[PDB]
């Protein structure tokens, strides 16, 4: 056998072995992640199919209908991620069937407890002040739109327009400084390896200064009872007893 | 040809089987008894 | 279970009773089928090799009870020496160009991998089809 | 699992990727859901997919997609014109449903590999259809459908268009209409009728130019052959009267006790028999 | 064991994922040497 | 009984029997090495973990205390058969290690071959290559003679080569394969070396101080290679009377070392067979294949 | 879109679903039409849950359009959740819902009392929904599996057929 | 008027010079969302979006990595404001992927058989000059 | 509708037993 042919044979063998035993094809390979897509993709799909009354669409009509089964699921995930009154715009992660049939909000609203409380304490203050101060507090009308008025393309009106100021509050630059830089951000300290765990956004750890600032912010929503004596026969044990004996303690439950 | 229909009644309940115990009157005792 | 016992040829006469098809071993009417556990990567190598060039080494078990043979058109196989799709071809030929601008600084301008082959953009037929259409219409 | 298929569908590639859906489609005959198989047959091919459930194939013994017989590749009307019509099967609605059900149990109880009652019949064959049976794969059958934008003159996908750009078939030709159910049951099948007209012209069986004549005028002998080839071929038939031999024009005359035997030897022989690896052609007188 | 298998299939309804790639080797019944490219078998 | 073993998630490439006939070792594409009880209920105990590439070849030392494992990750591991702890990593070859052998009798030695075209002699105590034989074509299979003086290497050049440890020269060339050699193995006597090759020829070659000079002692047939291009390995029976070699046609072939008649053609496997091993005391065959299952045939 | 497809799927061309999910009829109905057109609780429950979300979302949409104000929006949200029984009709189809309604009424008392403590009067503007919002989410957590099972069956009957047997 | 920028901070120093082309590409994107769906088939209805997206991200990727005319501040500002794409740029840094279309085309799961679309396969392998358009993306030969 | 007058509703071809039914056919009305 010739040198030329051997060399050729060797070459092919090399390439074959390199591919068959390539790392990626490695036994328990698990490959990639469902990388997320441009947002305009889903926007356009729904806009195309906006009423699946088009002659062209046909087969979506069966598919869309099928989803109805998971629609309540979708609703629950939507609602639980509402934006809170100090956020102008909250962005959320979404899983939408490649067909446009259904969008689910793929997310859980995790919050840092003492921060959350503080922020709604702030809102308590603000809302109360606003009610005091406006001469006439006009309230919205329900439904906000007519039945015969079709739902808005987000992209056509909303997308372009400004967000209009949120509720916010005027934190003192001096006293409230610890808390003050990130107080009204969405998930406060998500990018900080000092304060939170990370992007899973579990386990917060703060300094005592942060804690004291948050506490003070939260005061309107907080109980002033330091002992457990207030709740003597107003606790759960008493209620259990009360239930079982068919008695009521003067201002407790029957 | 099995239908995707369901019913309330059908759903799981009491998935565990209460085996008789020794003082309840397990078969072991029974076999031995006069 | 020895070779003598297992593989001893079935004795004597063959009954014409069975049609060429009836005579074949079977599991499922149309033929005999069974499991196999072939390395996926090799499968891909053979499938593409055949699809692209027409020659792929045949899989058989009992073709002769020993096998020496390729199973393709084979014009490529003698000429191309079993070039695998994954393995680099010994020689390269006949590239065709598609115009591209990749900077992306320009607008409208930019083509990415969306580049429409420069090369590829009958009246005689243009008539037969029309006639056919007319006929169809008439039939309606 | 795994379909039942023609060799002609399955593909001309030995390597094939084939996908499976649990209950994909109703079968267009017994109208039940059944496992469906797709695969790509070849480079320019169409992605065929099984059209009928496996049972009603075992019933009439046919490919799932083509509905052509396994052995003969002939439409069902043909091979029934070739043997036995009396198989039948109810066409009518709830019968069809019922008979299918029962026959599905009967098949369940078979060895599995056998088209039920037909196979008891299916062995005895070769009358004609072998001679009209198709020989090689026919790939023109899997080509993609005719692009229907282009056939109006417009198609705007250019060269990309996977469909096929060419003149369609004139709706005049009765061979056009071709229902599925129809092709299955063997009713008024245009294809099958055409093949029947083709069957008739086979020069073959009418014979009988003259009474009692057992004389066989044999053309295309050849000078390799001996007579003993002849005799040891023809003793199957009966009592020979005699054999006349001419090697100058290589024609061999033969004579049998009865004319019946001579007809037979024609039949069995005509455009079929070959010995000494050389065709032995036959004629009357 | 046999019953349990059966039950699980029934129970599949109550509880609404398959990842096997499985190869098979096929002998046809038509053969003839011009039917495939020229293989007594195919693989699917 | 036959006995069917299962557990390997990927193709099994090699399997061996412990020298004392009490346990089996098996490994393949998964990257796990499994140990099995030969008797009892054929139970599986320790799993050796630590190979990142696939296991191409296992061997036991003659004592059955050390298990050697050539992997595609270019590392040859030495394993403790008793505990399952890793002992050493022979990092050295620049490419895939295709195969390895451990010298019996003499002070601990290991030979390897890889796709870099070289053959290396290892002293497990040095953590470095001792000698290197640059071939020029990728090397697939390698074994020592009983004297631990010579190295026998099978590659893709159709030519089995014999190397002298003292001279460091190409001592011997064997012609007689028409294609790549995928598996080599010495008789227990030192007398004969067994080879598999793509050409579908199983050939026995005799290696002796005094040689006929054209040592194509015998040729056997039956064994088919195909488009999978799997490495194929062959084994000698404990007494040198039987020859087994795996094939790609789903059959285990066993021949009579003398008359060359096929004693066994065994089925049960669905895919290609990669290695066949004989139990060291009793007529038991372990057949390993790409269908991820093993059989314990008894003759 | 879902609900219209259901309606059409059954050829109920004399019903009309508007955009705030009120199912109305086009014309006075014939007896036969009335039979055929009834929807069961599954469909109506779904419809009313969707109505609730449309109220919510619309409220945000007007905020984004700059028609409203942050404070007004907050107040609207609190209104919505406290007044579900008088904006929707969910209860009609499930009466158990009254349990959520009562919770919302109580929490509105509680919060409104504390909130409107001093100078601040009985006026409309109190935002502080968090509580009411919670309550509907708990409701939804449980009702979801119910609607999945009921709507599942509805779809299955629609497509598979009423299993005709007197079973 | 703009993207209605989320951050409320002022953009970094390098913004003014890359403003216009982003403005124009996004205008192109809006046009692409609008244009409608006549004989366009359907899978071809989504293509211009992917294409423009690839363009935008290619732009900022070029400016930062090749011409070096942007600070990491501005680069990541254009990422976190959603002008450019993180994942995709993370592909184009790889050895092989440098002309990629999409992150769909290299998703394995999205094919019937778990393979990357012919979109990827180098031209030399097809060896016919046969013409190809990825049904997802609208690519013709990424690589 | 045609489950009656077209195509024999449901057909049981009689089972065949030790004797020849091939030949038999019957007259019209
Ligand atoms: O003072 P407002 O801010 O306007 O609150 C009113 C009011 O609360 P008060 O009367 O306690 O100040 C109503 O109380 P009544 O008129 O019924 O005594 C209350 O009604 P409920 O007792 O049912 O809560 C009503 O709500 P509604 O108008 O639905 O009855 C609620 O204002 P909202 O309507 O703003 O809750
Ligand atoms: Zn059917
Ligand atoms: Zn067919
Ligand atoms: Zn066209
Ligand atoms: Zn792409
Ligand atoms: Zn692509
Ligand atoms: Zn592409």
């Amino acid at each position: 056998m010739s040198e030329e042919k051997l060399q050729e044979k060797a070459r092919k063998w090399q390439q074959l072995q390199a591919k068959r035993y390539a790392e990626k094809r490695k036994f328990g390979f698990v490959d990639a992640q469902k990388e997320d897509m441009p947002p305009e993709h889903v926007r356009k799909i729904i806009r195309d199919h906006g009423d699946m009354t088009n002659r062209k669409f046909r087969h979506d009509k069966r598919v869309y209908l099928g989803a109805l089964k998971y629609m309540p699921h979708a609703v629950l995930k939507l609602l639980e991620n509402m934006p809170m009154p100090w956020e102008q715009i909250r962005d959320v992660p979404v899983l939408y069937h490649i067909t446009g049939a259904i969008s689910f909000v793929n997310e859980i609203p995790w919050v840092i407890e003492p921060v959350y409380i503080s922020q709604w304490g702030s809102m308590w203050i603000m809302m109360r002040r606003e009610k005091r101060d406006r001469r006439h507090f006009k309230r919205m009308r329900f439904p906000p739109f007519d039945d015969e008025e079709p739902p808005l393309d987000y992209a056509d009106n909303i997308l372009d327009v400004e967000p209009l100021e949120a509720i916010q509050l005027e934190l003192d630059p001096e006293e409230d400084a610890p808390v003050l830089d990130w107080f009204y951000d969405h998930q406060p300290l998500r990018d900080s390896r000092k304060y939170v765990n990370g992007s899973t956004y579990q386990r917060w750890q703060f300094t005592l200064p942060m804690m004291s600032t948050l506490y003070r912010l939260a005061n309107q929503l907080l109980t002033d009872l330091v002992d457990d004596n207030y709740f003597y026969l107003f606790d759960l044990k008493a209620f259990f007893t009360s239930k079982a004996l068919n008695m009521a303690i003067p201002g407790g439950p029957k | 040809q099995l239908s995707k229909q369901y019913s309330s009644r059908d759903l799981p309940s009491h998935t565990k089987i209460k085996y008789r115990q020794t003082t309840q009157d397990a078969p072991e005792e029974v076999r031995n008894r006069d | 279970p020895t070779y003598e016992t297992m593989f001893a040829p079935e004795f004597g006469p063959e009954n014409p009773f069975r049609t060429q098809q009836m005579a074949a071993p079977r599991n499922m009417l149309s033929g005999y089928a069974e499991p196999a556990h072939i390395n996926d990567f090799m499968f891909e190598q053979q499938r593409r090799t055949f699809a692209t060039y027409g020659y792929a080494l045949d899989p058989s078990l009992d073709n002769h009870q020993v096998s020496a043979k390729y199973i393709g058109s084979v014009e490529e196989a003698e000429k191309n020496q079993g070039l695998t799709v994954f393995e680099t071809g010994q020689k390269k030929t006949e590239k065709r160009k598609k115009f591209k601008e990749n900077d992306a600084s320009n607008i409208d301008g930019f083509l990415g991998p969306w580049a429409k082959y420069v090369d590829e953009k009958s009246e005689e037929e243009q008539k037969e089809l029309d006639e056919i259409t007319a006929k169809r219409q008439k039939k309606g | 699992d795994f379909p039942i298929l023609c060799q002609t569908c399955l593909g001309e590639n030995p390597y094939i990727r084939m996908t499976k859906e649990k209950y994909g489609k109703e079968c267009k005959i017994c109208a039940r859901p059944f496992t469906v198989f797709r695969w790509c047959p070849g480079v320019r091919m169409r992605f065929k997919k099984t059209e009928v459930c496996q049972t009603c194939s075992k019933l009439k013994n046919v490919c799932q997609t083509c509905l052509l017989d396994l052995e003969y590749g002939l439409p069902i009307q043909v091979r029934d014109a070739g043997l036995s019509f009396k198989d039948d099967m109810p066409k009518s609605d709830v019968n069809k449903e019922y008979y299918t059900q029962n026959m599905e149990r009967e098949i369940s109880n078979s060895d599995g590999t056998r088209p039920v009652g037909m196979l008891g019949k299916a062995t005895s064959t070769s009358d004609m259809l072998l001679k009209l049976a198709r020989t090689t794969p026919y790939y023109k059958r899997n080509r993609p459908h005719i692009c229907s934008f282009w056939v109006k003159g417009e198609c705007k996908r250019g060269e990309e268009c996977p469909y096929r750009h060419e003149k369609p078939t004139d709706p005049d030709d009765p061979l056009a209409d071709q229902n599925i159910k129809d092709r299955y049951y063997g009713i008024n099948d245009p294809v099958a009728d055409k093949l029947l007209k083709r069957a008739s012209t086979m020069p073959r069986l009418d014979p009988p130019e003259d009474k009692t004549i057992t004389t066989l005028y044999v053309g295309g002998l050849g000078d390799t052959i001996t007579e003993t080839d002849l005799r040891n071929h023809f003793y199957q038939f009966g009592e020979i009267r005699t054999i006349t031999v001419v090697q100058r024009q290589q024609c061999a005359f033969i004579q049998f006790a009865t004319r019946q035997a001579a007809e037979v030897a024609a039949e069995k022989s005509f455009n079929k028999l070959i010995v000494n690896g050389r065709r032995l052609n036959v004629k009357w007188g | 064991v046999a019953l349990e298998k059966s039950v699980s299939q029934k129970v599949a309804a109550a509880m609404p994922k398959l990842a096997p790639a499985q190869y098979i080797r096929y002998t046809p019944s038509q053969q003839g040497v011009a039917f495939n490219s020229g293989a007594k078998q195919r693989v699917i | 009984p036959i006995m069917l073993l299962s557990g390997h998630e990927g193709e099994v490439y090699c399997c061996k029997f412990h020298p004392n006939g009490s346990t089996l070792a098996s490994a393949g594409f998964d990257r796990l090495i499994l140990l099995w009880n030969v008797y009892g209920d054929c139970d599986n105990y320790a799993t050796l973990k630590g190979h990142s590439g696939a296991v191409m070849e296992l061997h036991y030392n003659t004592d059955g205390s050390m298990l050697f494992s050539a992997s595609t990750d270019k590392t040859v591991a030495v394993w403790d058969s008793e505990t399952g702890e890793r002992v050493k990593r022979l990092k050295g070859h620049t490419s895939f290690v295709n195969s390895c052998y451990p010298a019996r009798r003499g002070p601990q030695l290991v030979c390897t071959g890889s796709d870099d075209g070289t053959v290396k002699l290892w002293d497990i105590r040095k953590k470095a290559a001792i000698q290197t034989f640059q071939n020029t074509y990728q090397v697939l299979a390698v074994t020592f003679n009983d004297t631990s003086d010579q190295i026998i290497s099978g590659g893709i050049d159709n030519d089995i080569k014999v190397w002298d440890l003292r001279q460091n020269k190409l001592t011997y060339t064997m012609r007689g394969h028409a294609d790549s050699v995928t598996g080599l193995s010495l008789s227990s006597e030192g007398s004969y070396l067994l080879s598999n090759a793509m050409d579908n020829t199983v050939r026995v070659w005799d290696v002796r101080p005094f040689a006929p000079k054209e040592r194509c002692v015998k040729i056997f047939q039956g064994n088919v290679h195909n488009f999978e291009k799997n490495l194929l390995r062959c084994s000698w029976s404990p007494d040198g009377s039987k020859i087994a070699a795996g094939s790609a046609d789903r059959f285990v072939y066993v021949w009579d070392t003398t008359s060359r008649r096929i004693l066994y053609k065994l089925p049960g496997h669905a895919g290609s067979i990669n290695e066949v091993a004989f139990h060291p005391d009793e007529p038991i065959i372990i057949s390993a294949s790409s269908d991820k299952r093993l059989y314990m045939g008894e003759i | 879109n879902m609900l219209n497809l259901l309606i059409h799927r059954k050829n109920l061309n004399y019903l009309h679903l508007d955009y705030n999910f009120n199912l109305k009829p086009v014309k006075t109905l014939t007896t036969k039409e009335r039979k055929k057109s009834r929807f069961g609780n599954a469909f109506h429950l779904c419809r009313e849950v969707l109505r609730l979300t449309k109220l919510v979302v619309d409220s945000h949409v007007q905020y984004r359009l700059g028609n409203v104000d942050a404070f007004q929006l907050a107040d609207g949200l609190q209104y919505i959740f406290a007044h579900v029984g008088q904006l929707t009709g969910m209860y009609r189809y499930k009466y158990k819902l009254m349990r959520q309604i009562r919770m919302c009424k109580d929490l509105k008392h509680l919060i409104y009392y504390r909130f409107n403590t001093g100078p601040v009067g009985k006026g409309p503007g109190c935002g502080f929904w968090a509580a009411g919002w919670r309550v509907w989410l708990f409701f939804m957590r449980g009702i979801t599996p119910l609607l999945e099972r009921w709507l599942g069956n509805l779809l299955a009957r629609q497509f598979e057929g009423r299993h005709s047997k007197g079973v | 008027m703009p993207k209605v920028k989320r951050s409320r901070k002022a953009p970094p120093d390098g913004w003014e010079l890359i403003e216009p082309t982003l403005d124009e590409l996004d205008q192109k994107m809006r046009e692409a969302e609008t244009e409608p769906h006549e004989g366009k088939r359907k899978v071809e209805s989504l293509w211009p979006i992917f294409r423009i997206h690839h363009q935008k991200t290619r732009y900022i990727f070029d400016l930062f990595y090749k011409r070096k005319a942007i600070s990491r501040e501005l680069y990541e500002y254009c990422i976190k404001e959603g002008y450019a794409d993180k994942n995709l740029i993370a592909k184009w840094k790889k050895q092989g992927y440098e002309n990629l279309c999409c992150l769909r085309c290299i998703q394995t799961r999205d094919t019937n058989f778990g393979t990357n679309c012919i979109c990827r396969v180098p031209k030399s392998k097809l060896e016919v000059g046969r013409i190809i358009e990825c049904t997802h993306c609208g690519c013709r030969g990424c690589s | 509708g045609v489950d009656y007058n077209a195509e024999i509703p449901f057909e049981k071809k009689p089972a065949l037993g030790f004797y020849d039914t091939s030949e038999e056919n019957y007259q019209a009305l």
